[PDB]
């Protein structure tokens, strides 16, 4: 087509999003880990991984309120990631990286578990 | 706003 | 902090935001404009818009599953606008910046209405 | 990946 593009769009877009998170505005579903809870848009998980796209998809469970993830899921690792889906920013520390990797492994977010796998084989 |  | 980006990571999620429109997966709003019916995710309308924010804060509307716009409102012109939401292009033509610019200024989309002032003015 |  002939279309212009606006290049800040998707930017700006992602951290309004993340501002209606802060505020706790149109979030429809609580995603328990360990017991920690944490309160999110189904639109956005789905945007950003594979797991809550093949849940939220699923005629039953697109209409839970509550998700419980595998209990060998550690909610630092969860806590990380779901800031790197609001903002593109991820949190990755020698002390986080393994509970980071197992969980963007489970979660099927395939760039996170990428850069992972490069940092740790840049440390043996 | 650019071409794409 | 010392966090790493992914780039590509707000364009990506908003790809995938359209995917799930284009396959009416989780909208939760019909807006309609002249008889004609637009669906759409509430937050993403909101992250765009400054109508639709005030619209989805506010206690009892944020409840409505339908928004009528006003008549003035031409459907084309939101058609473009919504398409611009979900993929930061805008199909600006001769044809349509009159109803594009009309429709940003009521929906109080700042930045379009900025490119539309000013491909006006290179015209006159 | 970047440092932002
Ligand atoms: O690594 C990843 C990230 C990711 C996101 C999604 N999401 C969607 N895919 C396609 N159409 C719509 C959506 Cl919402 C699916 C798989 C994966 N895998
Ligand atoms: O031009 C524009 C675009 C736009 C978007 C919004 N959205 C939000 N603002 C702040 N926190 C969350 C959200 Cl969702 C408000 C006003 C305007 N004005
Ligand atoms: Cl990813
Ligand atoms: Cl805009």
């Amino acid at each position: 087509d002939s279309c212009i593009q606006f290049t800040r769009h998707a930017s700006d877009v992602l951290l309004n999003l993340n501002r209606l998170r802060s505020r706790d505005i149109l979030t429809d579903v609580v995603i328990v880990v360990s017991r920690e809870q944490f309160r999110a848009h189904k639109t956005v998980l789905m945007a950003c991984s594979g797991l809550f796209y093949s849940i939220f998809t699923d005629q039953l469970k697109c209409n839970l309120s509550v998700i419980n993830l595998d209990p060998e899921i550690n909610p630092e690792g969860f806590c990380i990631l779901l800031d790197f889906m609001y903002t593109s920013r991820l949190n990755l520390r020698e002390g986080n990286i393994m509970a980071v990797m197992a969980t963007a492994m489970y979660l099927q977010m395939e760039h996170v578990v990428d850069t992972c796998r490069k940092f740790i084989k840049a440390s043996e | 706003w650019v071409i794409p």
